[PDB]
DNA sequence: ATCAGATTCCATTCGAATCCATTCGAAAATGATTACATTCGAATCCATTCGAAGATTCCATTTGAGCCTGTTCGAAAATTCCATTTGAGTCCAACCAATGATTCCATTCATTTCCATTCAATGATTCCATTCGAATCCATTTGGAT
DNA sequence: ATCCAAATGGATTCGAATGGAATCATTGAATGGAAATGAATGGAATCATTGGTTGGACTCAAATGGAATTTTCGAACAGGCTCAAATGGAATCTTCGAATGGATTCGAATGTAATCATTTTCGAATGGATTCGAATGGAATCTGAT
């Protein structure tokens, strides 16, 4: 059997979902999730799947974002890996906190 | 309806790892999968907070895809494509 | 019977962004060139953005712009960038960029 | 239900710039998405300008301050221009 | 001619801290706070007016531009002090 | 005899009336928005200027200067989002210094 | 003019920031940075200024210019 | 007095004050000149300048908490240009 | 650690000077006040739309084994940067002397606002046309081990 | 440099959802004749600032000296990548009742609108102040060596 060495599918990947523009979270788990935000905010609530979808949209676009400006948090303290510490500087930059 | 809780745990350790990678991420630590879910919790909330609200001065009970689109506006990240 | 459209030499309805201009609450009243510049300044962006999208249409072998090519386009062009810096598109995607300190060694 | 879209006229200028490529009607939406966020950030931005001066009209000098504050660079040069003329062929009637 | 708060904010502060003055620099700083807060409530009315599409701003509009603007329970007790200002203003 | 007084507040109602329908905000203004608004602004004053107050003495100074107001906002957290994006003339920093620099 | 910001003034901004120690190319990037702000600002402050046909800005248009850059500026007025 | 807590007790000594750290103007001077590059026969009131440097000194001071931030990030204590550009670019002003 | 000498903050009083205090007239503003307009808060009957639930496929999810290499390690080398005096260099601020540049009127013409009253423009419909979302393939890698 | 192995392109074809026309009908631009403003328009005091020239005085610019932060190493440790077999549950479909919108009727209750007349609020000085910049003494403190 072959192995592929630590981090070459990691590369592979990268190209391979920056050429794509699909939904990365499994759309069905995010409905639930936002359902349940949305009535532990305010009950009896009903939605169009184009909210949903306006959502999830934001939100992996929010995530993605964030996953770009941690890297580079990762990079500058001369790392390969990011770290929560790397997205609480970022999100601590961004203004966030 | 079924009790609603622990959906967080949907948003799986690969979901979080796609979206690591298309945000060009090479090597992802093991404390990150919680800290992703934590902070797109706070984001979910304070927008589909503030989509509710719009969606009650709106009277209605159905949450409009414009109520998501002000609300994202309110946040400073505008949203184009469900302007309708 | 004379369009406005027309007598400015624009595809955008200034007769429209007029009504708009009035019915958004802007101020009390609407001159009668500021409809016509602002069409013409939406016109205008409107057309730079889309065949800056058609380029990477067509670099892609597509007959027909999908949000995508629109991301690239916008960013891809330093000044639409700029202007869109907070705007997220609908299926839009990412630049395939990597930093470069991850590549191999 | 029926009212308001510019998918006529991006159709239109679409046609002018590229006329071989067609448009998705999700990317005609980001288009609609994008004239309605410029539309509104302009006039925002005029409608603050006539208030700051205490004038009740807005005119073509307040929406062309507007682009030269809001549009970075030359486009925003491009754009001034391209709204000088649009203007001065309208007074020609 | 031409306006400011500086009147308004002295009462509230004195009957606040009848301890306390206020120096005219910190006094600007008031009036802009005045003035920012203002507009921004007043421009969230009016697009929430406007996103339903109706012509007056109402209690109603002032209220859920507040909810919306400010966090939390800052937000609870502001629209309490209004949601009171308006009734005992209404019974006349 | 004044609407303020009717509602029982310091900040003038009828002045914020007139600056709603000349703001443009929309071409009718309902009777109650000026009032519960009115009340808003007085009420974020009050609470600013109190929590100045508070900060504007544990120094022993009469009044409260710029610096004072800068400390009550940035100390308290509702206040300091709320007013996050807002930059106060003369304010000062908190006196914070990051852990790892100290001895 | 750029220089007549020192390497002192600039240090001192450093504390405030609450900074120990500072680089040797720090002063540079600074003087940098602040040229691009003081020139963003300025110049929006000058189409506010002559918007009104006036050629003396006003403190009113240095916050205006503020304003719309997303950095408020209280106590002058705005 | 020993290296680098003359730097902490001078943190506190302008933390602990609210006075414009930038030089009169000096800053003016830079301010005219930055201005008529733009445009030319232009007069500034005293206020409008003591705003801009006020507003300017608010941004550096900003810039070099989060800066000072990048440094710590790094395992380090002392800033240097790479903190200035990561802390603009995470801002978004790059 | 509790000597041990200096800077150094950290304060308790002083004789002042730059404000803020309440007063003290002169607009601009608010509040009424009848008299119109209007907005919608109040009933419906239609019509979208969504929530739901069951079922069957297989795409992913998970989970644990195994080990490469990336993080942190302590140490050792090299260098940039703090502390510190001295030169002198340019500031703080000081009024102060000048006419440009505001800005407020009391005129008019051109300009925008209304408001019916049609004229096309535009938007909702199917209506049957084409890029394309899947489907394999092998050319071209590209990989990591020989 | 070598043959080998899954993976990556990007060019072939296949029925299908998607886009882009032609067609009938509802808003909305648009004409065009009075009604109401609006901005310069030339004409004037007034404010608010360029402009030099003036001294004591910090505040700056350099340049010694070394001390610790940073760099770089080289080593130890462990965490995360990668792979593979089970299978969990998403994704897809197509059903279907009816809660929840929504177009459109409809009027009392609410906000405008001249039109006044009364007072609040501004601006501008005028009389006690309140804290700035020293005056030092005393912990308080930092850090050099029995």
């Amino acid at each position: 059997p072959h192995r592929y060495r630590p981090g070459t599918v990691a590369l592979r990947e990268i190209r391979r979902y920056q050429k794509s523009t699909e939904l990365l979270i499994r759309k069905l788990p995010f409905q639930r999730l936002v359902r349940e935000i949305a009535q532990d905010f305010k009950t009896d609530l009903r939605f169009q799947s184009s909210a949903v979808m306006a959502l999830q949209e934001a939100c992996e676009a929010y995530l993605v974002g964030l996953f770009e400006d941690t890297n580079l948090c990762a990079i500058h303290a001369k790392r390969v890996t990011i770290m929560p510490k790397d997205i609480q500087l970022a999100r601590r930059i961004r203004g966030e906190r | 309806r079924k009790v609603l809780r622990d959906n967080i745990q949907g948003i799986t350790k690969p979901a979080i790892r796609r979206l690591a990678r298309r945000g060009g991420v090479k090597r992802i630590s093991g404390l990150i999968y919680e800290e992703t879910r934590g902070v797109l919790k706070v984001f979910l909330e304070n927008v589909i907070r503030d989509a509710v609200t719009y969606t009650e001065h709106a009277k209605r009970k159905t949450v409009t895809a414009m109520d998501v689109v002000y609300a994202l506006k309110r946040q400073g990240r505008t949203l184009y494509g469900f302007g309708g | 019977a004379k369009t406005r459209s027309s007598r400015a030499g624009l595809q955008f309805p200034v007769g429209r962004v007029h009504r708009l201009l009035r019915k958004g609450n802007y101020s009390e009243r609407v001159g009668a060139g500021a409809p016509v510049y602002l069409a013409a300044v939406l016109e205008y962006l409107t057309a730079e953005i889309l065949e800056l999208a058609g380029n990477a249409a067509r670099d892609n072998k597509k007959t027909r712009i999908i949000p995508r090519h629109l991301q690239l386009a916008i960013r891809n062009d330093e000044e639409l960038n700029k202007l869109l810096g907070r705007v997220t598109i609908a299926q839009g995607g990412v630049l395939p960029n990597i930093q470069a300190v991850l590549l191999p060694k | 239900s029926r009212k308001e879209s510019y998918s006529i006229y991006v159709y239109k200028v679409l046609k002018q710039v590229h006329p071989d490529t067609g448009i998705s009607s999700k990317a005609m939406g980001i288009m609609n998405s994008f004239v309605n966020d410029i539309f509104e950030r302009i006039a925002g931005e005029a409608s603050r300008l006539a208030h700051y001066n205490k004038r009740s009209t807005i005119t073509s000098r307040e929406i062309q301050t507007a682009v030269r504050l809001l549009l970075p660079g030359e486009l925003a040069k491009h754009a001034v221009s391209e709204g000088t003329k649009a203007v001065t062929k309208y007074t020609s009637a």
